[PDB]
Parts: structure tokens; C-alpha cells; sequence
């Protein structure tokens, strides 16, 4: 049983950084891409970015100057930085896994699978 | 065969219709594009191997291998939506007396389909060539751009291949690989190495 | 990016018949390996969103059979042929094709 | 201290058609005819 | 068709490179043959007579051997066309392959 | 290489009656200087081959009238019109278009 938990704090002031951690029990990190989605209230999914263990980050076109993202394998730890936050980023984070083929070499180049969900935390700016 | 009720594709009398999407299967002292490919790198088409002290590794380059899989995705939709398909025929009859208006039926209908499938035959045979060119200019720009990045700092065994004259490590290495290697810090020794041998 | 637009916003249907659900995209969605790669997902209220189908015609484990999807090239169709309790929620029609991935934008289904 | 540059290999026994040469071996291929 | 040219002390001569025009020679045949199977021909009409009262199936008939004649005229010209650039290009490459290797 | 076969391997024939020998290759044999160099050869039992066929069409000096040969692409024959005492032996057909230099199986004509 794969289960994916998001941890975080709830409110961040303006012009701060906003981190969550998104803690993996049941598989190992090394055989997922690991991706962010937030969701603003009442409007449409929005997809951030991805990670694989190796280590590459493809991010949002909009959002890319401002997030970085990290794991680690010790703790089995998935991390989001977001800097330079707005009242427009109050959303709901998910943090997603997919299956990854080291035989498949195009699969590194198109989106991830989005196969696992996590519960989601709740992030107001104010 | 010829007559489809729906949405149906179009029917050529081929037997055989594949296109490249991927390079040339050229297998096999790691040697660069001269020699052949490499069965160890499958993180991309395109990379870099190195070898020095610490140790010796395969890496991939982004940015070619995802222009190129941007433009064969173009490619297969550009052959996908350009032969848009839809129901063609359901076939009439003729009676005896009419035997003029069914061998001009049968006319139109073999006079279509051949053209059809020449026309699919050229698509095919022409797309291929032009992604292998595609693919092996490609190779030829990345040599050109670490050919033109390190100069006279190491020195071509031909083969693909560079040997440093000075002592370069992982963020040495990486340096050139991703396209910021600064000339002046490797220079002198580079000089002395050259000059003395 | 890739544009999503699906139809209708709000589909109410009574229980025990069919519904369809739209999405249409600005671009062709085929890859150079041969394959699709469009996703229907379903969100309950109050809950995180669950994927429904993966790809046009394959369907995810633990998923009823009451859900179908096909399509090709710039049309695709979710269709549901009895609609029950557990069948309230938002759908969502996503791409993984082209760079960034880029999700609908959301049909509410609600029982009459 | 070496740098080479190359490409990709696999063990694939896809072969195609071109304008010089026939059964031309490559690593990814797609069919569109259906039979 | 390719080759080196010498000058030295003991005399002078030319030569040719057997490989690259064998190999050049090898495409240009495969293309020849290209041309010949891929636009196949065979038999293809006797002709038709219609008498006064049928001018629309005579009109229809003469538009439908008009139409066909047109595309296989357009494809011919323009296959040859774009083959002999095709030709062209190859034999400069072919010679800077050569200059590259005697560079190197 | 490029295969060669000829139908039938063995063809009796009575006198004054016409025989055919058919040749089949696997690539077409047409050249870039505008010809095929295809050719068919005549063995006597206990004796060198000669040559009697050179090209599609052409005729050896020597040769008698009565054999002639004819094709295209990748089906070509060879005809006797008359067959007289001395048609008998074997028959090949080459290529001489592609490395390397390819033989046929061999067609027998015995006299019934
Ligand atoms: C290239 O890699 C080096 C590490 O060796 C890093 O310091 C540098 O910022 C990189 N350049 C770019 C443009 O990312
Ligand atoms: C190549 O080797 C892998 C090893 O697992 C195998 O699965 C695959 O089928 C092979 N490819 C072909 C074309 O046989
Ligand atoms: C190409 O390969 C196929 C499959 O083995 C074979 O039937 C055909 O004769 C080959 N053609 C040539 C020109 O080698």
C-alpha cells in the first residue's frame, strides 16, 4: 500500500517562503516521478512541477522562477519551496507520483503520470 | 477493404507503412558518433561520456533531445490530421444493360486508390530521410559546440573525442556539459602541458 | 499552453440513465511512441481528486465498469451509463503530451 | 581526463525503407497501417 | 567520379576514391528503380461512345480522364524535380566528407 | 545477394515445337546509364558455356534466330520458336547490375 501524507504550515505572511513536505510510506522514492498541484478555491487544478530521483525540475512556465523543489531518500522526503508568495497563492497543495521506466527513454520527456494522490494541505496568505 | 461504414481510415493497398521516430541502431575505449552509439546511456538520444580520476559516467543533454522529440511530434500530427478520414463508399449495382456506368464506377474508384497510395508511399519514404539528416546534424552541432567551448585547452583524437590537457574534474566536466567553461583558470597549465610535449 | 475546453458546465441527469461529458483540445494529442496520454479524473466534494481513465480506452483498477471513455484526435468522450449516488462530484479531462500539463476546466454532475 | 560526445543504442529490429537504402535498422519506428 | 590528385618528385597522377562512388552509385540506382516501380503502369482505357441523348455521361467521362491526367502530370514533374536537387546536394556533401577525412 | 529463379527445371519439348524459360530476381536490375545487363547462357553436356543472350534483347553473333529473349523489372523469357538436335543442355540467366555477380539454378531441355 502506497500512502502519501502532506505536512505543513497553514499561514505564511506576505513576501515570505512557503515549504510543505510531503512524507512516503510503503514504496521507495526512487521509482516515482514526484510532482505539485495546488488548487485555488472553486477554480480550475493547476500543475506546478516534477521531479526524479536523478535529479531534474520542470516547472510551470509561469511559476518557474519562484519554486524549487528537492527529495530525499533518507527520511523519504518530498519538499516544495515557494518564494516570493501572494495573496493569489492561497490554494490547496497535492503532491502526486507516477511510475517510471529507466528502459523507457522518451518518458522523461512528457509529463508525468499522475497515479497516487495525497490528502492535500491548505495554504492562506495573509 | 474498400467499403467502410463509420469513421474509417483510408484504404491503400500497401503492405507495410513505418516511420522513424527514433535514430539509426548502430551498436558499439569508449569512442564517440565515428565508432557507433552507446548501449549505456538511457536517459536521452543525445550526451556526453566522461572519464577522469575520480570516475567514468554517462549523462544526457536536455535541451537537443527534447527539440528533436518536439519536432517528430509535430511530424507524426502533421501526418495524422493532414489525411483526414471519413466514410469514402457503400457501392452501387448495375444491371445488365449499364455496363458503361459500372466500368466508369470502377475507373474513379482504381483511379483514386492509386494515387492514394503513392501519395502515402512518398510521405513516408521522404520523412524518414529527413529525420536521419535531422538527427545526425544534430550530433554535429553538439561536437561543434564543445569543439568551440574548450579550443586549444584539449586536443582531438579525432573519433569524437577530447583529451584534456590539464587536470579536469566533475565540475570541470560539468563546465562544458552545460555550456558556462571559462577559459583563462585552465589556460596556463593547459599551456605548459602542450608546450613541454 | 495546450487549451482544454469541456462541455457542458453542469450536466444534471436522474438516476439510472446515461451522461456524457466533452473535452476537445486546441492541438493533436498523438506522442511519438504511439500513444494518447488523456486522463479523466473525478473529485468528490471535500475530497482529493482520484483518476477515473488513463489513457482514451483503458480503465483504472477498482473502477466500475459503468465508466467508459473513447476518443481521437481532438475530440474525447466520458460517458457514464448509469449514474448513481457515488457518481457525484466534478470531472476533469487532463493532457500529458505536451509541456506544461494542463487539466479542464470542470463539469459538476448533479442528481434531478 | 576524456569527453566524447554520442548517441543512443538499444536491441531493437525495427527496419525501415529510405531512398538510398533498404532495411535500415532503428530504434523507434511507428506503424500506421492497420491489417 | 571522386578522387586525389598527386605532384611529387618521382611524378604526377591522378586517382579515384572506389568507395564513396561505389556507395554514390549505389543510391542513384536505388533511386532509378524507385522511379520505375513506385509510379507502376498498366493498361488503362479503350474508350466510350454515347449518343446524342447521353452529353452528361459523355462530359462526366471526358472530366474524369481530364482530372486524372493532371495529378499524374504534376506528380512526375515534380518528383523529378525535387530528385535531381536531392542528387545534387548529395555529391557536394560527398566531396566535403572527402576534404574532411584528408583535413583530419 | 540477389536471388534468381527460373521456371520450370526441366521442360522436354518435342521437335518444332516452341519452349519458354522463365527468369525471376528479387530487386530490379535497371542501371543508372539506362539498361538492365541481364543474360542467358547456353551448357552443351561435357562442354564450356556460351553465351547466347546479352541484355534484355540483344542477340550474340552466331547465335541462331530462333532464340529470343525478352522482359522487364522483374520478370523476363527466354523463347525458342523451333527446337532442332542441338537445343540441348542446360540454360542459366545472370544479372549484372548488383555485387555480386548472381547465377540462375539451371533449365534442362530434353527432347521428347
Ligand atoms: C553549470 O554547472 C555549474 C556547476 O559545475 C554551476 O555552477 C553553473 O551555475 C551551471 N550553469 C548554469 C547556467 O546552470
Ligand atoms: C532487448 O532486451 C530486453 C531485456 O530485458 C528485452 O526485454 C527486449 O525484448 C529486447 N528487445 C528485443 C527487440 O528483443
Ligand atoms: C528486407 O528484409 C526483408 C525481411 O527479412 C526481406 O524479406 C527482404 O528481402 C529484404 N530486402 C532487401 C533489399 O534486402
Amino acid at each position: 500500500q502506497v500512502q502519501l501524507q502532506e505536512s505543513g504550515p497553514g499561514l505564511v505572511k506576505p513576501s515570505e517562503t512557503l515549504s510543505l513536505t510531503c512524507t512516503v510510506s510503503g514504496a521507495s522514492v526512487s521509482s516515482y516521478f514526484w510532482s505539485w498541484i495546488r488548487q485555488p478555491a472553486g477554480k480550475a487544478l493547476e500543475w506546478i512541477g516534477r521531479i526524479y530521483t536523478s535529479g531534474n525540475t520542470k516547472s510551470n512556465p509561469s511559476l518557474e522562477s519562484r519554486v524549487t523543489m528537492s527529495l530525499d531518500a533518507s527520511k523519504d522526503q518530498f519538499s516544495l519551496k515557494l518564494t516570493s508568495v501572494t495573496a493569489a497563492d492561497t490554494a490547496v497543495y497535492y503532491c502526486a507520483a507516477g511510475r517510471l521506466d529507466y528502459s523507457d527513454t522518451t518518458g522523461y520527456y512528457k509529463p508525468p503520470p499522475l497515479d497516487y494522490w495525497g490528502q492535500g494541505a491548505l495554504v492562506t496568505v495573509s | 477493404h474498400p467499403v467502410t461504414i463509420g469513421e474509417c481510415p483510408k484504404y491503400v493497398r500497401s503492405t507495410k507503412l513505418r516511420m522513424v521516430t527514433g535514430l539509426r541502431n548502430i551498436p558499439s575505449a569508449i569512442a564517440g558518433f565515428i565508432e557507433g552509439g552507446w548501449t549505456g546511456m538511457m536517459d536521452g538520444w543525445y550526451g556526453y561520456h566522461h572519464q577522469n580520476e575520480q570516475g567514468s559516467g554517462y549523462a544526457a543533454d536536455q535541451k537537443s533531445t527534447q527539440n528533436a522529440i518536439n519536432c517528430i511530434t509535430n511530424k507524426v500530427n502533421s501526418v495524422i490530421e493532414k489525411m483526414n478520414t471519413q466514410f469514402t463508399a457503400v457501392g452501387k449495382e448495375f444491371n445488365k444493360l449499364e455496363k458503361r456506368m459500372e466500368n466508369l464506377n470502377k475507373k474513379v474508384d482504381d483511379g483514386f486508390l492509386d494515387i492514394w497510395t503513392y501519395n502515402a508511399e512518398l510521405l513516408v519514404l521522404l520523412e524518414n530521410e529527413r529525420t536521419l539528416d535531422f538527427h545526425d546534424s544534430n550530433v554535429k552541432n553538439l561536437y561543434e559546440k564543445v569543439k568551440n567551448q574548450l579550443r586549444n585547452n584539449a586536443k582531438e583524437l579525432g573519433n569524437g573525442c577530447f583529451e584534456f590537457y590539464h587536470k579536469c574534474d566533475n565540475e570541470c566536466m560539468e563546465s562544458v556539459k552545460n555550456g558556462t567553461y571559462d577559459y583563462p583558470k585552465y589556460s596556463e597549465e593547459s599551456k605548459l602541458n602542450r608546450e613541454k610535449i | 499552453d495546450v487549451v482544454m475546453t469541456q462541455s457542458p458546465l453542469s450536466l444534471p441527469v436522474t438516476l439510472g440513465q446515461p451522461a456524457s461529458i466533452s473535452c476537445r483540445s486546441s492541438q493533436g494529442l498523438a506522442f511519438l511512441d504511439g500513444n494518447t496520454y488523456l486522463s479523466w479524473f473525478q473529485q468528490r466534494p471535500g475530497q482529493s481528486p482520484r483518476r477515473l481513465i488513463y489513457k482514451v480506452s483503458n480503465r483504472d483498477s477498482g473502477v466500475p465498469d459503468r465508466f467508459s471513455g473513447s476518443g481521437s484526435r481532438t475530440d474525447f468522450t466520458l460517458k457514464i451509463s448509469r449514474v448513481e449516488a457515488e457518481d457525484v462530484g466534478v470531472y476533469y479531462c487532463m493532457q500529458g503530451t505536451h509541456w506544461p500539463l494542463t487539466f479542464g476546466g470542470g463539469t459538476k454532475v448533479e442528481i434531478k | 581526463d576524456t569527453i566524447c560526445i554520442g548517441y543512443h543504442a538499444n536491441n531493437s529490429t525495427d527496419t525501415v525503407d529510405t531512398v538510398c537504402e533498404k532495411n535500415v535498422t532503428v530504434t523507434h519506428s511507428v506503424n500506421l497501417l492497420e491489417d
